[PDB]
């Protein structure tokens, strides 16, 4: 079965787990299953997500717990106690541009290799990357992003595990599904099978190996 | 009053059914001033095409924000998506214009407008894709950073991107990069040429149609 | 004034063109587009498709009436006639595996130079690409395709040209909606705006540039 | 018979739960042998999860089919989607086996399956992307070509991938390829190994185990 107790996060998350978990600063974000990982202690974590969210919702909560060691994000402003660590030098903290980030993950997901964006050329972004010209503009290989988990969030899944996401809640949460080697998926309802049409469905029942609340 | 009067500027560049991108803050002001005869249409990076104003009270839905993470509405035909295609709409062309904060803007057109070093660190979020992506970039920013110029031969604080921004309003001049410099269209019925460059590093064209505007 | 008139199809739609067009075997191909094509007799077209569907269905009209000069497609075995000139040397025959067609017209959709992609590593389709070695892996460099007019089909549009596809019909043609200068959109249904959720929709009225039925 | 015998004995490969991708032609007959008690869903490459058998007569849906444009029906709780979503699950690992067929299987465990010089040239489709990207590729094939072997030394026909394919079965054989050479696991009851060795260019090691059932 995909369903199972929220409990049941200690012992799929380790310590020293690489996870991608969703939400636009907190939007779409898996709250409970967050908030199992505080209960925890689950730590040493390298988190990659859009951003740290506040210092009070969301991935925020992992940063002001201290339970992250590296965060791989496209933006960190709106937290200034992730800035305060990565000052201090407790935090590694990777900047990502946010369409970059989208694509690499996808990368993984999807089986490539890797990808040239003309985003970042020329810029800090630029450092240590590999350049390769196409037809005499400059492109940055950027290169796929995996993580043990993936901790997403949706709004309804059907018996069989599908999910719909819901307005501007869904960002990076079908992506990062494809590129984890385990999925857990928060979700408010679960619905009958032929609920969720096959026109609709966003994530197929397929990826999803958990299922919480 | 000044932001204000940028702002006027900005929304009489928008042409009727062209997709806009607001940058947070200065740029958001643009969407109170677009003429009450000219219909465009809003993303947001964090997946929206179709975006409107804040609700009314009790009318938020959690899940519906803007790129703040503040309630917005969704209008009809709102169209929602995942990060890999709303920067595929971004990356791809398929946004007409965007209106963008500035720090600085150089000689070579190029936006200096997510990090000061030693002051903020937020990092880029889609500043990057944004500049290199769209069909057009506005910047729309305050001329002078308490009188130090903010429009300058080349930029000192880090590149949001290499690509040649098409327009610069501010309180006082609208600007245009182009092949040969930096192209000085219009002044502020409020201000006079002479304090425009004064206030101003780099080097502009002044233009033979020079008008009077903002 | 998206929608328009099939002749319209004469102002848009140039001799030379490069052209994608949607459609799995001539599964959600735009049939009246492509008859339009051959009663004004349009032709040198390059076009980017799936496959040549059969002798009588689809894209395999265009090549019945000699229409082409080159196909970029995946497969071309259920049609003879698309295998008879491509032996005479008269149709120019590009093959390229399913799933790098679907990841090059992506590219050029979204903004990218290009992917790594591991299909075809090691085979005929190497040749004349770029290797990329990442982490001990080879990968073919894929480029992006790009093209004048992207002709698809869907189910139905909104007022504003917002785009629903049904089932497998939907294969390369919200993907060929992307990466083409110009989009016209053969449908079956004008529905009021409102009649598609945010959530349902697959491609937005901004992209499609003309409607026809 | 022949196509029977190879069919059975590849649907005792499949186990519950798995997405299954097959090949038109001997592999979709597969679908005619799943033991009840594993219930599988199938992907198709032109964009479903969740892919059933033919339509009863008047209940066609001409949107709705397999990679070859034949009707199919979808069960519940199925996927549609895009062409490039279909290759995401093909290429990025998320399929637990596909089954395919063959033209020439050599030592390496390398398969060639979509070409014939001078004869048949049809392209590769999907094919490509499915053996280098499926977690389990198993080969269904016909031993021989009018008794020309088609398990080889080195394979002289196109090959579809450098991948090491992890089964093969014919009507005589059960295959699977090592890390030093082809090893023989089953033979057909109604052949012997004497004519399975006759029948087989490459290099075949001989189970310790060998089985009987096709």
């Amino acid at each position: 079965m995909k369903v199972v107790d929220i409990s049941k996060i200690n012992e799929l998350v380790k310590e020293g787990a690489t996870l991608m978990i969703g939400g636009f600063l907190g939007v779409g974000t898996p709250e409970n299953i967050i908030d199992e990982i505080i209960r925890h202690n689950i730590s040493n974590l390298t988190v990659i997500a859009n951003d740290t969210a506040f210092e009070d919702r969301g991935i925020g909560k992992l940063v002001k717990n201290k339970l992250c060691k590296k965060v791989i994000v496209s933006h960190i402003g709106t937290n200034p106690e992730t800035q305060r660590q990565m000052i201090e030098g407790t935090l590694e903290v990777e900047l990502v541009p946010q369409g970059t980030l989208a694509e690499r993950i996808r990368a993984a997901g999807v089986g490539l290799g890797g990808i040239l964006t003309p985003t970042g050329v020329g810029t800090v972004v630029e450092k240590d990357k590999k350049v390769i010209e196409v037809e005499g503009k400059k492109y940055l290989l950027e290169l796929p992003i995996h993580a043990d988990v993936a901790l997403i969030k949706a709004k309804k899944a059907d018996y069989l595990g599908n999910l719909v996401y819901n307005l501007t809640a869904e960002n990076f949460n079908p992506i990062m599904a494809l590129a984890a080697k385990t999925v857990i998926a928060e979700v408010e309802e679960i619905v009958p099978t032929g609920t969720l049409s096959p026109n609709e469905i966003k994530t197929p029942g397929i990826i999803v190996d958990y299922i919480v609340t | 009053n000044p932001k204000e009067k940028i702002a006027i500027r900005v929304a009489q560049e928008l042409k009727k059914g062209q997709l806009v991108n607001l940058g947070i803050g200065l740029p958001t002001l643009v969407a109170n001033y677009i003429p009450k005869d000219i219909h465009v249409f809003f993303q947001s990076e964090n997946g929206i095409i179709g975006m409107g104003p804040a609700p009314k009270e009790g009318y938020e839905n959690s899940d519906l924000t803007n790129a703040g993470a503040s309630y917005i509405t969704a209008l009809p035909g709102a169209m929602t998506f995942d990060s890999a295609f709303s920067f595929g709409i971004i990356r791809g062309g398929h946004l007409d214009v965007t209106v963008l904060g500035g720090l600085q803007v150089d000689e070579e057109g190029h936006l200096a407008n997510w990090m000061i070093p030693g002051k903020m660190i937020p990092g880029m979020g889609g500043a990057m894709d944004l500049v290199t992506g769209a069909k057009k970039v506005i910047v729309a920013m305050t001329h002078t950073a308490k009188g130090t110029p903010k429009i300058v031969k080349k930029c000192t604080l880090p590149l949001t991107s290499i690509r040649k921004v098409d327009l610069i309003v501010t309180e006082l001049a609208v600007i245009e990069p182009t092949d040969e410099g930096l192209l000085l269209k219009e002044i502020s019925k409020e201000t006079t040429l002479d304090e425009v460059l004064k206030l101003t590093e780099a080097k502009l064209i002044i233009a033979d149609d020079l008008k009077i505007f903002a």
